[PDB]
């Protein structure tokens, strides 16, 4: 009877590699509500989006150590620190 | 030759603002164990004048990022992020901490919460348009190095017992004349029995609470950046 879905009017996007959610839409912050009030509704929204995605797209493997969840790999390409060798 | 996490040196003076060293404090806590916290005692750096320092103080801790905090009239709680690529800066951004509306300020803390172990990766949430703007510079910028500073060690494993916090970087949506707002929140994940299969989340606001305005940027060259991204 709680609702687990999460409707916005522009999808989520993924980066399950990095456990990562994007909610493009707009940061609604109306100026009656506090500010992490206004804050802590859209992250709610956005890491129910995320738990969704990881539970229902991600391969779950249980064993006797534990119930782990595989990655897809990470699609932000991000900078090295040091030069390939 | 897969890098692993990206080290991170947090950095500060002895006359660092107090909740900036709470700030440092707990990014150390977040990225750690790859991660050193060092007071300079001697005195300060500042890296849009020159990044000699901030080079060598990186490379002596064998660090990718530097995260910096410092204060002065004209930048005041200032938290400036820099990456190294191949001994030298990449790309700085300078993060000005704003007020809170109350005016309660930034609670001493060693650590995000007594509910999160040190050390887990987190949950990322980028909200707000302008992170989907290719145009905008500054977004593309902040994302990358957010990212980068949180991402820990990556694999391609996790615990399903792990996925216990979340942070959430805001954009506030943009206006013409005026810097870039964001937001940084930390939420200690709650799931709950909601009648279906998968759990209904809640969250509880924990950790700093912080709102920044952005300042000076410094672009990496477009050749070092392309080879940097070599993967």
């Amino acid at each position: 009877r709680l609702p687990i879905t999460v409707s916005k009017p522009t999808p989520y996007t993924f980066d399950l590699g990095h456990l990562l959610a994007n909610d493009p839409n707009p940061l609604e912050l109306p100026k009656s509500e506090p500010l992490n009030a206004s804050l802590k509704a859209t992250a709610r929204d956005g890491v129910q989006s995320l738990l969704n995605q990881l539970l229902t797209t991600c391969p779950i493997t249980s064993s006797q150590q534990g119930v782990l969840l595989t990655l897809p790999a990470p699609s932000t390409i991000l900078p090295r620190h040091k030069p390939l060798p | 030759l897969i890098e692993g996490a990206k080290r991170v040196l947090l950095l500060h003076g002895s006359k660092c603002p107090t909740p900036l060293h709470t700030v440092l404090k707990v990014f150390h806590s977040l990225t750690t164990p790859h991660s050193v916290l060092f007071h300079k005692k001697n005195e300060n750096i500042h890296p849009f004048e020159s990044t000699e320092s901030l080079e060598f103080l990186a490379n002596k801790n064998d660090c990718g990022m530097v995260i910096f905090g410092s204060s002065n009239k004209k930048r005041p709680n200032c938290l400036t992020i820099a990456r190294i690529f191949d001994s030298k800066v990449l790309d700085m951004a300078e993060l000005l901490l704003l007020p809170d509306a109350n005016g309660e300020g930034i609670p001493e803390m060693n650590r995000l919460s007594m509910h999160v172990a040190i050390g887990l990766r987190p949950l990322m949430l980028f909200s707000g348009s302008a992170w989907d703007d290719t145009t905008s510079t500054t977004h593309t910028m902040l994302k990358s190095m957010l990212v980068d500073l949180f991402k820990g060690e990556t694999s391609d494993k996790i615990d399903v017992e792990g996925l216990q916090y979340a942070l959430m970087v805001g954009a506030e949506e943009p206006t013409a004349g005026l810097a870039p707002i964001i937001h940084l929140r930390w939420y200690k994940i709650v799931t709950k029995r909601s009648g279906h299969k998968l759990p209904r989340v809640e969250l509880e606001e924990i950790g700093p609470k912080l709102d920044f305005k952005v300042g000076r940027i410094q672009e990496a060259p477009r050749d070092v950046m392309k080879e940097a991204m070599k993967q």
